[PDB]
């Protein structure tokens, strides 16, 4: 590795070697936007920066393009520059053309690279002193033998060396894109090793470490272990400020809606149970029924639901659960409390933060779409602080908005039965119906992706196959096209768990797109999503059918 | 030939005239066959750069149309040219929704 763990604090050092100055800024920070690990790495560390007097400057990019572009707007009075949420997997000597004879002085201005993705360039790690990152301890294990052969080729019977190696190479390449730990979980680990842990730290790192619980359960039952410890280690006067482990269930903003809406825009009951149809509502109203909640009082805001079975709630579920087998929705979570204000929780305020960013406030439009993007970043960002809650009630209500909105999507696919079953993958368009100028974002359109996904695999079918999404925009004429990956039902043991599900996609993307002539643009941080072109797109997809995946 | 066929036909048997009705019956499925088959190897070559030669539009003085595929264009004309019958409609019509269904459109189209 380059920078263990072990070491973290000494780099944080450096900076105070170089950056630390009167009146010059001399460091500057780019993250990830459009992601939340992203964003509560960058407010603790603009917190801590904050506390030593270091002046600092926040820059958000959507795309390489603006890394490009910013990164020649660059002055040599940067010492050191900063990279979150991005920038693993290429080697950015090739991408930025840096000579290292030019900043030879050293090296003179260093540049931080923080990222999780694990297939990340190796020889942006092993060729280059100018760029330096933080390993999670992956190359000391994992790398032990890709290093060998990158070190040996950086008379005739000497071939077989070099066959070897380029084996060797080919064998670590062609694996797919995957996420294996938390950025914000390594940037708490530093702030421990040094001695700066409070509640706002504590705070920020359940965040972001709780913002995975969709995707990367895996990872999340990894770390709880160490958040639980943590938080157990650290009368109600109107300063209290209490964080507790309380029951916490895979509800849609419990403690903000009705519980029956609650139940009934919650993803897992809807996948276990078939919501979308008639015969869905009716096991509903019967486990209600059978609860003993009655329909008028269970369709009443939490506040005001009765404080009796408020109490009785978690025996009520206990003891009913058990025949829909939906005992899988009841886990352990955070609760943050301030005074008289209210009660909160890890998984309402990462949905709210969501919803936000979400929605707020040809070259022409798709920059003014890149722009507002980073103002709804910027107001979520705002939106953080214990000063400001009318950002957050807004939040909330939005998302209860949003939910709705991908519902009523979802239905009418799976009534219209768009999804075509191929022989390899999935496939389904969005040629027309309501609603598709939200679809524009990437993360509304995620989010739709893992409800769909969600559905499909809580059903019958024993087939794990890639899923391809397509939306439309008739302003520019393009279709917005993200790969999707197969999960495991949630409820499952963990031997069937050797390694995750990986994304051939982005490869499949880039090798189409290298052999082929087409009009997509490949921008996005998220390598597996383009953009690609209406009269395009059919004889594409016949490409990527016929191609190996 | 086909309408040449027909017409010659209905003078030896002795607003519509029964000179031509009936001469699309001749070269209906082979046309939908062709055209079929066509739309496939456009499907399979358009993005080849080797191939990018034979489906350039040219360009002459007096053309404002921008459009993208092809084979559109040419089935429009082919259906325009035998819709000019004035007598013969329903036919062209069938024949011509019958050709839209290859494609992935709808009989009263702007595009169409």
């Amino acid at each position: 590795m380059y920078y263990g763990i072990s070491q973290f604090s000494e780099a944080y050092n450096k900076i105070l070697r170089n950056s630390s100055s009167h009146s010059s800024c001399q460091l500057v920070i780019f993250v990830s936007c459009l992601n939340i690990d992203a964003l509560c790495a960058t407010k603790m560390l603009s917190l801590l920066f904050k506390k030593q007097l270091v002046q600092s400057q926040i820059v958000p990019i959507f795309g390489y393009s603006e890394l490009r572009r910013h990164y020649s707007q660059l002055d040599d009075n940067i010492n050191s520059l900063l990279l979150v949420g991005f920038g693993g997997v290429i080697d950015l000597e090739a991408f930025l053309e840096i000579d290292p004879q030019e900043y030879v002085i050293s090296f003179r201005r260093d540049i931080y690279v923080l990222d999780a993705h694990r297939p990340w360039n190796l020889d942006n790690i092993f060729g280059s002193q100018i760029i330096q990152c933080f390993d999670d301890g992956t190359v000391d294990d994992t790398l032990g033998e890709q290093k060998e052969a990158y070190y040996k080729l950086l008379r005739k019977q000497r071939k077989k060396q070099i066959h070897e190696y380029e084996g060797v190479l080919e064998e670590y390449y062609s694996q797919g894109t995957t996420v294996v730990n938390s950025i914000s979980a390594q940037i708490y680990s530093l702030l421990s090793a040094i001695g700066e842990t409070n509640l706002s730290n504590l705070w920020l790192n359940i965040l972001g470490t709780t913002s995975l619980d969709i995707a990367y359960a895996q990872v999340y039952n990894r770390l709880y272990p160490l958040l639980q410890d943590e938080v157990k280690r650290l009368v109600k006067t109107p300063d209290t400020l209490t964080l507790n482990i309380q029951p916490d269930y895979y509800l849609f903003l419990l403690r903000h809606s009705s519980l029956y809406d609650s139940f009934y825009y919650s993803n897992y009951v809807n996948a276990k149970l078939s919501l979308w149809n008639e015969n869905g509502k009716k096991r509903l109203h019967k486990m209600f029924a059978r609860m003993g909640i009655p329909l008028s009082t269970a369709q009443e805001t939490w506040l005001y639901m009765d404080h009796s079975i408020k109490r009785e709630l978690g025996i009520i579920f206990d003891k009913n659960l058990d025949r829909y087998g939906l005992q899988d929705i009841i886990r352990d979570g955070f609760v943050r409390t301030l005074g008289y204000r209210g009660s909160i929780s890890a998984s309402e305020f990462v949905e709210a933060l969501t919803a936000l960013l979400e929605v707020g406030n040809s070259a022409q439009k798709l920059t003014n779409l890149r722009k507002r993007w980073v103002s709804n970043f910027w107001l979520s960002w705002d939106a953080l602080d214990d000063r400001k809650v009318e950002l957050l009630n807004r939040g909330i209500q939005l998302a209860q908005d949003l939910q709705r909105a991908i519902f009523n999507t979802g239905v009418a696919i799976l009534e219209k039965k768009l999804i075509k079953h191929l022989r390899i993958y999935r496939l389904c368009v969005l040629q027309d119906g309501p609603d598709l100028d939200l679809y524009r974002n990437p993360l509304t359109l995620l989010r739709l992706g893992n409800w769909l996904i969600e559905c499909c695999a809580e059903s019958e079918d024993k087939q794990l196959l890639p899923m391809v999404l397509a939306s439309i925009d008739e302003n520019t004429d393009t279709y917005l096209v993200a790969g999707l990956t197969p999960r495991y039902p949630r409820g499952l043991d963990t031997i069937h768990t050797k390694k995750p599900i990986l994304n051939n996609f982005s490869m499949a993307f880039q090798q189409i797109t290298a052999e082929t002539d087409a009009k997509v643009r490949i921008d996005n941080f998220e390598s597996s999503i383009i953009e690609i072109r209406r009269e395009d797109l059919s004889p594409f997809l016949e490409k990527l059918t016929l191609s190996g995946l | 030939d086909s309408m040449l066929k027909t017409k010659q036909s209905y003078l030896k048997l002795n607003s519509v005239e029964n000179s031509l009705n009936g001469f699309s019956h001749l070269f209906s499925k082979p046309l939908m066959k062709r055209v079929k088959k066509l739309f496939k190897n456009q499907q399979e070559f358009i993005l080849d750069p080797q191939y990018e030669a034979d489906y350039v539009i040219p360009v002459l003085p007096g053309s404002h149309l921008n459009v993208k595929n092809p084979l559109l264009e040419l089935v429009k004309s082919l259906c325009h040219v035998m819709l000019l019958s004035k007598s013969t409609i329903l036919e062209i019509r069938t024949l011509r929704k019958e050709l839209l269904k290859i494609f992935e459109l709808r009989e009263f189209a702007k595009v169409a």
